[PDB]
């Protein structure tokens, strides 16, 4: 009748701007890992993200990746803007072999993670000001070191601290110091959190070690770009109807396939 | 996800020699192009936990004897034992923790070499007590015999039989370091009183040809 | 001293569930990523769960992956497995284990069993020896019991030099069985007399029976 119960089990790339993440996810695209540099200031109408992606970077968490992920992907743009950050009496562009770009150590691209200099770590009060005509969207971290001698070590102080204001938000992160498993052969961890600067706000961050600092902005718009997960190759064909389970004809009102489509779809009617 | 080949998975040697068991893994499991592999090797004996004897693919582990010793970096692995002593025979197991899922290698049987040794066999017919009860046992037993590799087969008026039949081995003898068969043909009473003659057919290194046992009256 | 001990092991039927739990002592459990392993009869060592200092992070591998729950409880230098939906291929001896790198302690283990099978006891049949030289070979055959284990001695413990005791397989009904042969001069077959003592506690079954030529 005219509910559409099948699919092609493909998906076709035109006439939407179909972006396959093969093995990379939107967040790992999103921080810079290694592997996935060549998506740097990519874009999208649907960016479809495959079951064999793989981090292969520093073990992080994201604490709220779900929402990231589903703004950085509504965005549908990684237009990355380097800012000149100035981190006074610090060592800048830490790296891990955990991590490699190539023969040497290496971090996410996006990232800038910091140390003491010398045997000093001191109190980091940076500025950013927005003056742009634009959402800036700013992505940080902070290092959860494995042991007390770790934390030390890399940060003077034995209990590090970050905080990150607007006028619009405040986040205040503690490390939490302890024993992971074995991830890329690392007992460590970086947390992942994020900050919009509305135009006319200013970024401010104070810490006093285990910054992970940002190097710049995502240029934040307004779009009907989206995310998939989706495990069908994508063929170049006709259709503007998406559906993880592949493309599907819009003629017929309503759709049997799967509640989550992209384009002008018929309507999910529960059979 | 990272997976442990073990390699051999059976081996023999002789007492006051060398060992070598051969590990790869699928992936890296090295840091970057650092020495630190994140390679464990363990041995078991039965009944007991496993032990580690190697960590971080070299380090022995205190108290683990000068003859043990391991290297690799990377994906291939070798650990050794070297003036084979008779406590050293056991399962070993390599075990990746570089990342998960983490997963062992197979195991490998080292078990001590010695001469060949053909099997005493004979073979037992259904008791009267088993018929009653409505079910036959044939056992056929080989006796302390080297190496392990026996092939044992069941003819029944002189078909070969599949599916029927089970068996078990038991441990390296501690002081003959012979091995021992038992292998168990059941049937129904009913399909078991079809035939007549039930037969034993033995195949091992220690014989000249195949040796059989059988009997009659099923 | 160092020490872990796991607990909870049991025979539980298929689908049903039961749970794990591994008691640390003589170290600061709280500091250390802890494992449990596993290792079905006459199988390899096959890694199960692992998780954090803290209970913030779990890994489990991909057999047991929403089914098995690893957590612990440092105010209690406790590791738990919570098992669900138990399938026969889960059987086996569970390990817990501490990482150090490479998994240097390991508990006793603690035995599950997943299966349908109801408690039974053996039946002892004779292997009586009949028509190699001067050598009688003669046993017992303990058919069809249910769990695990059984044990078997000749004439009271007294006759221990030549016997063989197999390993138990696990037949397509569920149940058990396994065979004790002993060797012995052939000459002594009208003269002594062999007995064997089989003995299944979890159906307090206790057999004798005589094997006569
Ligand atoms: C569109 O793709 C999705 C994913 O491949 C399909 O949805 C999945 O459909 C299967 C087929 O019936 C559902 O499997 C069933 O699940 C129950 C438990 O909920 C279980 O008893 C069986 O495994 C049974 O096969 C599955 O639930 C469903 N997945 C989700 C997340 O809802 C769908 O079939 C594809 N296309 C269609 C429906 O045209
Ligand atoms: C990304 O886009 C911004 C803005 O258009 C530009 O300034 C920057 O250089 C670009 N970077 C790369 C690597 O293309
Ligand atoms: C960092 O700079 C801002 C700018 O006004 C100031 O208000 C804030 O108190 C400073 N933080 C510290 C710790 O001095």
């Amino acid at each position: 009748e005219l509910v559409q119960s099948s699919s092609t089990g493909k998906i076709c790339n035109n006439p939407h701007r179909i972006l396959d993440g093969i093995d990379c996810t939107l967040i790992d695209a999103l921080l810079g890992d290694p592997h996935c540099d060549v998506f740097q200031n990519e874009t999208w109408d649907l960016f479809v993200e495959r079951s064999k992606a793989f981090s292969n970077c520093y073990p992080y968490d994201v604490p709220d990746y779900a929402s990231l992920r589903s703004l950085v992907a509504s965005s549908g743009t990684l237009e990355f803007i380097t800012e000149g950050f100035t981190w006074t009496g610090v060592t800048q562009n830490g790296g891990s072999n955990a991590c490699k770009r190539g023969p040497g150590s290496g971090f996410f691209s996006r990232l800038n993670w910091l140390t003491k200099s010398g045997s000093t770590y001191p109190v980091l009060n940076v500025t950013m000001p927005n003056n742009d005509n634009f959402d800036k969207l700013y992505i940080w971290g902070i290092h959860h070191p494995s042991t007390d001698q770790e934390q030390t070590s890399l940060y003077v102080q034995a209990s590090g601290r970050v905080t990150v204001s607007t006028r619009r938000s405040q986040q205040t992160i503690i490390p939490n110091i302890g024993s992971r498993p074995w991830v890329r052969g690392l007992s460590s961890r970086i947390s992942i959190y994020w900050t919009i600067v509305k135009p006319g706000d200013v970024l401010v961050i104070n810490s006093n070690g285990n910054l992970i600092a940002p190097r710049g902005y995502f240029k934040m718009r307004t779009g009907k770009s989206s995310i998939m997960r989706s495990d069908a190759p994508i063929d170049t064909c006709i259709s503007e109807c998406i559906t993880p389970n592949g493309s599907i004809p819009n003629d017929k009102p309503f759709q049997n396939v799967n509640k989550i489509t992209y384009g002008a779809c018929p309507k999910y009617v529960k059979q | 996800d990272i997976v442990m080949t073990q390699s051999p998975e059976s081996l023999a040697v002789s007492l006051g020699e060398r060992a070598t068991i051969n590990c790869k893994s699928s992936q890296s499991v090295s840091f970057g192009s650092s020495d630190k592999n994140y390679l464990g090797w363990y041995q078991q004996k039965p009944g007991q936990p496993p032990k580690l004897l190697i960590n971080w693919a070299s380090t022995r582990e205190s108290g683990v004897s000068d003859r043990f010793r391991g290297t690799g970096s990377g994906t291939d692995f070798t650990l050794t034992i070297s003036s084979l002593q008779a406590e050293d025979a056991a399962v070993y197991y390599c075990h990746q923790y570089y990342t998960p899922p983490y997963s062992f290698g197979q195991g490998t049987k080292l078990e001590i070499k010695r001469t060949v040794a053909a099997p005493s066999v004979f073979i037992f017919p259904p008791s009267d007590e088993q018929l009653k009860s409505g079910t036959a046992s044939v056992v056929c037993l080989l006796n302390n015999f080297y190496p392990r590799e026996a092939k044992v087969q069941w003819k029944v008026d002189n078909a070969l039989q599949s599916g029927n039949s089970q068996e078990s081995v038991t441990e390296q003898d501690s002081k003959d370091s012979t091995y021992s068969l038992s292998s168990t043909l059941t049937l129904s009473k009913a399909d078991y009183e079809k035939h007549k003659v039930y037969a034993c057919e033995v195949t091992h290194q220690g014989l000249s040809s195949p040796v059989t046992k059988s009997f009659n009256r099923g | 001293q160092v020490q872990l001990v796991e607990s909870g092991g049991g025979v539980v039927q298929p689908g049903r569930s039961l749970r794990l739990s591994c008691v640390a002592s003589g170290f600061t459990f709280r500091d250390s990523v802890m494992h449990w392993v596993r290792q079905a009869p006459g199988k390899g060592l096959e890694w199960v769960a692992v998780t954090s200092f803290d209970g913030g992070e779990s890994y489990s591998a991909d057999s047991v992956k929403g089914r098995f729950t690893i957590s612990r409880d440092n105010s209690k230098s406790t590791l738990s497995l919570q098992m669900n939906i138990l399938r026969p291929e889960d059987t086996g001896v569970y390990y817990c284990a501490r990482d150090r790198g490479g998994l240097d302690v390991w508990g006793q283990g603690t035995t599950v069993t997943v299966s349908g099978a109801s408690t039974k006891g053996p039946s002892v049949f004779p292997l009586a020896p009949s028509s190699s030289g001067g050598t009688a070979a003669l046993g017992c055959l303990v058919k069809d019991y249910f769990p695990e284990p059984v044990t078997v001695s000749w004439n009271s413990g007294a006759l221990t030099s030549g016997v063989h005791t197999f390993p138990a397989v696990l037949q397509s009904s569920g149940l058990y069985s396994l065979s004790s042969v002993v060797t012995v001069p052939s000459s002594s077959l009208g003269t002594q007399t062999y007995i064997c003592n089989v003995n299944h506690k979890p159906s307090n079954t206790k057999v004798d029976k005589r094997v006569e030529p």
